[PDB]
This record gives structure tokens, sequence and C-alpha cells, in this order.
């Protein structure tokens, strides 16, 4: 399209992807799945893998140095 | 009590780190091009 570009299909990458922000659509609830488990990652500055969120087959895992919760403020 | 007397000497009791490495996520590296002299040429000859 003229600021865009429409697909309708399942476009099938052979090979990786990168990009800086992924978004959902508006009208629509962005959905992920998988049968093994589906990873969150996050690199050091030498590429070690060092915070990771894993939703592995039965049940969830967080690892980290810290767990923070708070509120908006 | 002498039954229940105790001696005690004695003895000889004695009984962290993170990493990850995953395999590749490079950029776009050397993010520099153009397409105008090409261009020039081939609509100027
Ligand atoms: C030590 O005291 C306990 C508690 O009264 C008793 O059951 C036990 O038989 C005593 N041990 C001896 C060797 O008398």
């Amino acid at each position: 399209t003229k600021d865009g570009l429409r697909l309708e299909g399942e476009s099938e990458f052979l090979f990786p992807l990168y990009a800086k922000e992924i978004h959902s659509r508006v009208d629509s609830s962005l959905l992920l799945q998988s049968t093994q488990n589906v990873t969150v990652n996050a690199r050091n500055s030498d590429g070690e893998v060092t915070g990771r969120l894993k939703v592995g087959p039965q049940m969830v895992e967080v690892q980290s140095q810290q767990f923070q919760i708070n509120s908006r403020e | 009590d002498w039954c229940n007397v105790s001696l005690v000497d004695t003895s000889v009791p004695e009984p962290g780190i993170l990493e990850h490495d995953p395999f590749f996520c490079p950029p776009t590296e050397a993010t520099a091009r153009d397409f105008l002299a090409d261009a020039l040429v081939t609509l100027l000859v």
C-alpha cells in the first residue's frame, strides 16, 4: 500500500528476523504459542543472557538477580 | 545421678555465577548505501 504493506498470508521466515518495535493490531489481540516452550531472553554487553522469562511446558520460570513489583507510580 | 554422667572431648567434625550463551543475533552492520549515481548512469545513457 501507500503508507505500508498489508499481508494476509503465512509469512514463514526460513531464516532469522530482526526489528525494533513489534506491535499488534488495534482490533486483534496478539497471541504467541508453541508446543514445547516460548522463551524471552535479554543479554549483557558481552552477549550473556542474564534475565529469562521462560514459559515452560508446565509452569513459568523467571531467572534473574532480582524480581521487583511496583505500581504505575 | 551417676548413670547419666556425660563426658565430651574434642573431635574433628569437618563437613555463585550467572551466564548463558545464545548463538547469534547481529543487527544491520555497515548501514550506508545510495541509489542515485547508478540511477544517473542508467538514465544518462
Ligand atoms: C537418664 O535420664 C533419663 C530421664 O530421666 C532416663 O530415662 C534414663 O534412663 C537415664 N539414663 C540412665 C543411664 O540412667
